[PDB]
């Protein structure tokens, strides 16, 4: 039961979570400059609307 | 006896209608019509803010607001004219090679 | 105010640049010559330095409404000076290897070296407001310098679109500011409140769309998605002024704007920023896991360690040594990044024309350049923060000024992007070493080699004994 | 709010609005009566246009108020006019302004 | 100069609501000409003369006759964007337009609850302008000029022909 080792392997899903998440991430460098331009809206969306709930 | 509230929210409108037109629109040329939109209106926020406190500091922001309007847009426009003589196609969205 | 005699001496970088590019524009007007220009360019940039040593022999003083040069200012002018210097010296082989006219360049590096000290020296927002722009606009005719190129003309029209609407941006936070403080200058932006009414809502809708502005031009997450696509298409030693002096500079100037202003010590700006350091670490360093091209690698790293130097600033108004930490951080940091795009630049040196490609081709790289490898496995450990180098110094910095301010997520955020940093900086460094199937003679390709050398050795020295480093950037510290 | 503003600001209207209808009437009248049965350098010029009219902006808030401003003044326009005339001089030394190549 | 304030702030946003939705590049840059002078209009309202008079001159008598210059002599014939009218279509403009508006709801939020004394309206006129221009902000007017060369090396290199 134990031949391929266990403890390795659920030491070793943190780096699979972090390629997941790194493969997930790269979907919005698309190259599309209007895109672009959302994101920076929507950031700006995003920051003001954080300011203004914090206050 | 004009409110700073209705300047200031005139210029926010107007910056919001330029952001709009550059996201919305594909071709190069109304990209570039927006960004002017939007540095006009934040120049305007400034007359405002400058003309509600009587000082002319509003006024000199504005001119340098307008100093990199014209830079920038003589920029945009040659690239906007080297992207026409390279591509025959000012589509934004077919210049996108570089990609994550 | 008015501009006495000792005001003319603290502006004597500023004179000196100016009056480098008025002599640079009138010698390209008598005859084009690359060699005169670019030699006219570098000994204007190094009397800009001596020009510095003279204005530290003087006094710190508020030199306008505008201008404020202390030794906070000297200090990031020195960066910024030497990372023109360096970008010109990797820029001549590339341009010896070009076809059109090639002296604009060195014009437009000036231009942007002026903008970088103006932003050092910027404590007003009129003149934050015109350092950006004049850092900006050239950086916009360097990075699309090769636009017969594909992607020097995209790399070229993104980043001039984005920036234009970062300044826009940046533009209309500025004015509603403004309409809330009457006045401009740093120190007295939310100086006209008290009894727990810093959180005025249109300073801080003011200071978040600066924010966008400041954060699209420090590559800060979510205005980060330019930066591989522009560090990629523009001519390599574009790409290292653009990731050195453009950041630098603008990270400088927002220190002292987060430093000088009465609403930099807000919770909700606070809280703002550790949310974008926190995602910047860490989706710089996602990004940076599978990426193939080094200056792609190197952008999403931009990302990275720009994160961990808004860590540093997020602790600016509760600890101390914030600043000393920045000032260390951002030496290590340049050093690093001269010798890691400086060994991209003189590889792709000379240029080969709009139609040959410019990959980089890393793998193998010491069985035919084995000082360029060794150079670029020091480089690749630095930005790793690899202990015997100066951005394990400088990590070592954020970390302690992280730790004596509580920012305990920030600390963890820090951990966890640098071991996914040594996952891809190692990769770099180790396919250095492998084997590759298949895939100069100029004093000028060789002064760019000595310089990535002289970095990669200041790299090792400064990481085994840091001292020098943290006393010179101690003694540089702004007014209080 | 005096009264001689007051009609200056009157006649000021009056003027442009009888002078831009005057225009309409007569475009009216015209469709109404009657019968029935590129090169780069027009680019550079307009750049240049733009460039060095933003400049004489500046030169045109400082001619207003030269006395106010003193030698000073007259110092930094001058180095503003110098590094205007540079610029100029290169344009016109590296082929730029010369329309006949 | 209230009604002349609200009424060229109103001809300026319907103007460049009217040109960020128009096909005709040459009848959106009218429009944005019509939308400039309404802002020229709105700063005359205020008593800031000199930024309108700037306005006219430079925002709608130089910078755009260079976007005219441009539309011109690329020739705009409807090459295969007037053709598609993508930016009609409800998918890629309804987006946009919520992101918009709630940036703008949120902007007028934060300028609502501002204390306010109303715009005198005096005339701030172009010599005290001019003061403070080789006053107070020297540095910005010679660096503005080294911007303005920036922009112009920048325009030559990339726009020229050859
Ligand atoms: C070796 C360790 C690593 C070094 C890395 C350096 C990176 C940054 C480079 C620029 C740094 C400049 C920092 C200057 C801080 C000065 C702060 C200060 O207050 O200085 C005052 C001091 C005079 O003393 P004081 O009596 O206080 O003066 C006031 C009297 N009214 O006056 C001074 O201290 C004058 C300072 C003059 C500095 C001149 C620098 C010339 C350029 C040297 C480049 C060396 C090569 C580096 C690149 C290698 C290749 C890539
Ligand atoms: C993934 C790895 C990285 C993980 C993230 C980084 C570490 C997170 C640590 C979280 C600490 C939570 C502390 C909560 C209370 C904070 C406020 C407080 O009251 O702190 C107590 C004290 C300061 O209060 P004071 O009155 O000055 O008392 C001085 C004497 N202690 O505070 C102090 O004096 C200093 C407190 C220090 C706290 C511990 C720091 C060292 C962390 C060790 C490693 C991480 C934890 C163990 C491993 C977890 C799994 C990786
Ligand atoms: C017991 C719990 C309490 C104590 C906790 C102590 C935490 C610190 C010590 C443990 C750290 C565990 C790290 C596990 C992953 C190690 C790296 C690794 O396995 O790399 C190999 C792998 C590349 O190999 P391969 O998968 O073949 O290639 C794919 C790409 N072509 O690489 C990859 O696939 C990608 C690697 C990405 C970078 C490494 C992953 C970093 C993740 C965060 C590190 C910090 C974790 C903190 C604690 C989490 C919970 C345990
Ligand atoms: C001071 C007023 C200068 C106005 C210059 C206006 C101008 O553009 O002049 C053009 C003039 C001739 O240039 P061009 O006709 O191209 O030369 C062909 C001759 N082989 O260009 C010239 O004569 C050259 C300009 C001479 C003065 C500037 C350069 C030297 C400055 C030294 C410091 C003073
Ligand atoms: C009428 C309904 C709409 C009809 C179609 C559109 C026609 C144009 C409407 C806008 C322009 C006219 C608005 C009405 C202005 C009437 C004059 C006025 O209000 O004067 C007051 C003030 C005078 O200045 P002041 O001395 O400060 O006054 C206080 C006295 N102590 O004045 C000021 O301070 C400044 C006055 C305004 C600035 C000058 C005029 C600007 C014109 C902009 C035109 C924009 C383009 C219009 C295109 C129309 C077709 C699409
Ligand atoms: C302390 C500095 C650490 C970083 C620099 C590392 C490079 C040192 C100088 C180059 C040495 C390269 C040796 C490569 C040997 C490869 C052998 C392969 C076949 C076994
Ligand atoms: C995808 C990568 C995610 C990395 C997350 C890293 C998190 C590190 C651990 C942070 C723990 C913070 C605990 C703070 C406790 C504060 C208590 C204050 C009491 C007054
Ligand atoms: C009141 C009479 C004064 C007579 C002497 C005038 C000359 C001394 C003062 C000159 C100040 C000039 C400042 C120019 C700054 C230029 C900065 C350029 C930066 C690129
Ligand atoms: C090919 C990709 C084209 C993308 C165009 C831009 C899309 C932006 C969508 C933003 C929607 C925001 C809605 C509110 C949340």
């Amino acid at each position: 039961l134990l031949k391929r080792d266990p403890l390795n392997s659920m030491m070793n899903i943190p780096a699979v979570l972090s390629r997941f998440a790194g493969k997930g991430l790269l979907l919005s460098e698309n190259g599309y400059l209007r895109w672009y331009v959302a994101s920076m809206s929507i950031g700006a969306v995003v920051v003001l609307a954080l300011l203004m709930v914090l206050r | 006896m004009i409110p700073l509230q209705h300047g200031l929210i005139l210029a926010a409108i107007l910056f919001v209608l330029g952001l709009t037109g550059l996201v919305i629109r594909r071709n190069l040329l109304f990209m570039l019509i927006g960004l002017e939109i939007m540095i006009n209106a934040s120049a305007l926020a400034f007359v405002v803010a400058g003309s509600y406190w009587g000082q002319t500091d509003g006024q000199v922001m504005y001119i340098l607001a307008i100093s990199l309007a014209a830079a920038e847009a003589s920029i945009g426009l040659a690239l906007l004219l080297q992207l026409h003589r390279r591509r025959q196609n000012l589509n934004i969205d077919s210049v996108s090679e570089m990609r994550g | 105010m008015t501009i006495t005699p000792q005001n003319l001496i603290a502006l004597l970088p500023l004179l000196i640049v100016g009056l480098t590019v008025v002599v640079v524009m009138l010698s390209i007007a008598w005859r084009r010559n690359h060699f005169l220009n670019a030699t006219l360019s570098v000994i204007g940039l190094n009397a800009a330095l001596v020009s510095l040593w003279f204005v530290g022999q003087a006094g710190a003083m508020d030199v306008t409404p505008l201008m404020r040069v202390d030794g906070f200012a000297m200090l990031y002018t020195g960066l910024v000076l030497l990372a023109s210097l360096a970008t010109c010296t990797f820029a001549y082989p590339w341009l010896e290897g070009y076809n059109d006219n090639k002296d604009e360049f060195y014009l437009l590096v000036l231009i942007a070296a002026l903008g970088g000290i103006l932003l050092a020296n910027a404590n007003h927002l009129a003149s934050l407001f015109l350092g950006i722009e004049l850092i900006s606009l050239p950086l916009f005719g360097l990075v699309g310098y090769a636009f017969r190129q594909k992607r020097s003309l995209e790399a070229s029209i993104k980043y001039t679109i984005l920036s234009a609407a970062a300044s826009s941006f940046l533009l209309f936070g500025m004015a509603l500011v403004y309409a809330q403080s009457g006045d401009l200058s740093f120190v007295a932006l939310g100086k006209n409140l008290g009894d727990g009414m810093l959180n005025e809502p249109l300073l801080l809708a003011g200071f978040g769309l600066m924010i966008v502005g400041l954060g699209f031009k420090l590559s800060l997450v979510p205005f980060h998605l330019w930066t591989p696509d522009v560090y990629q298409g523009a001519p390599a030693p574009v790409s290292t002024f653009l990731a050195t002096a453009s950041k630098i500079a603008i990270f400088g100037v927002v220190m002292r704007l987060f430093l000088y202003a009465p609403v930099g010590d807000s919770e909700a700006i606070r809280v703002v920023l550790a949310i974008i350091a926190f995602a910047s670490i860490i989706f710089g360093n996602l990004m940076a896991l599978s990426q193939t091209n080094i200056k792609r690698l190197l952008g999403y790293s931009s990302i990275s360690h720009l994160g961990y130097l808004l860590v540093a600033l997020i602790a600016l108004q509760t600890g101390e040594m914030s600043m000393e930490a920045v000032g260390v951080y951002l030496a290590g940091y340049l050093f690093s990044s001269l010798g890691a795009f400086g060994v991209v630049s003189l590889m792709s040196s000379p240029y080969r024309g709009p139609d040959a490609d410019s990959l980089f081709s890393y793998r193998g790289l010491f069985w035919h350049r084995p000082i360029l490898a060794a150079v670029m496995t020091v480089m690749m450990l630095s930005l790793a923060g690899i202990p015997m180098t100066l951005g394990f110094i400088g990590k070592f910095y954020v970390l302690a000024v992280g730790v004596q301010a509580h920012l305990w997520w920030l600390v963890g955020a820090v951990v966890v992007g640098s071991a996914i940093g040594l996952y891809y900086y190692l990769r770099v460094a180790v396919s250095l070493y492998l084997h590759a199937p298949e895939q100069p003679s100029n004093w000028q390709y060789s002064a760019g080699g000595i310089v990535v050398l002289i970095s990669a050795l200041l790299v090792l020295v400064l990481g085994v004994w840091p001292q020098p480093l943290i006393s010179i950037v101690r003694l540089a510290m702004p007014l209080m | 709010t005096s009264t001689e503003v007051i009609a200056h600001h009157w006649a000021f209207a009056i003027f442009l609005i009888v002078a831009i209808g005057l225009c309409c009437l007569m475009l009216v009248g015209g469709w109404f009566l009657g019968g029935r049965a590129l090169s780069a350098k027009f680019y550079l010029v307009a750049m240049f246009f733009v460039i060095f009219d933003v400049e004489a902006l500046y030169l045109f808030a400082w001619s207003t108020s030269i006395r106010e401003s003193g030698w000073v003044g007259f110092v930094e326009a001058a180095i503003f006019i110098f590094v205007l005339l540079a610029g100029l001089v290169y344009l016109v030394r590296i082929g730029a302004l010369d329309w006949t190549p | 100069m209230e009604f002349a304030f609200y009424i060229c702030g109103l001809i300026a946003i319907l103007a460049t609501l009217r040109v960020i939705t128009h096909t005709n590049p040459v009848h959106a840059l009218l429009y944005l000409i019509i939308s400039l002078l309404a802002i020229s209009g709105v700063f005359f309202s205020l008593g800031a003369y000199f930024a309108g008079a700037l306005e006219i001159i430079v925002y709608a008598g130089a910078i755009m006759v260079l976007f005219v210059f441009v539309v011109m002599m690329l020739n705009l014939g409807g090459s295969e964007i007037e053709q598609e009218r993508q930016w009609l279509k409800p998918q890629v403009w309804i987006g946009p337009a919520i992101l918009s508006a709630i940036m703008l709801v949120v902007i007028v939020y934060a300028i609502l609850g501002v204390n306010d004394q109303g715009i005198d309206g005096t005339p701030i006129s172009a010599k005290a302008v001019g003061i403070t221009l080789f006053g107070p902000y020297v540095l910005a007017v010679e660096l503005a000029s080294m911007l303005l060369l920036a922009g112009l090396v920048v325009a030559f290199h990339v726009g020229r022909e050859e």
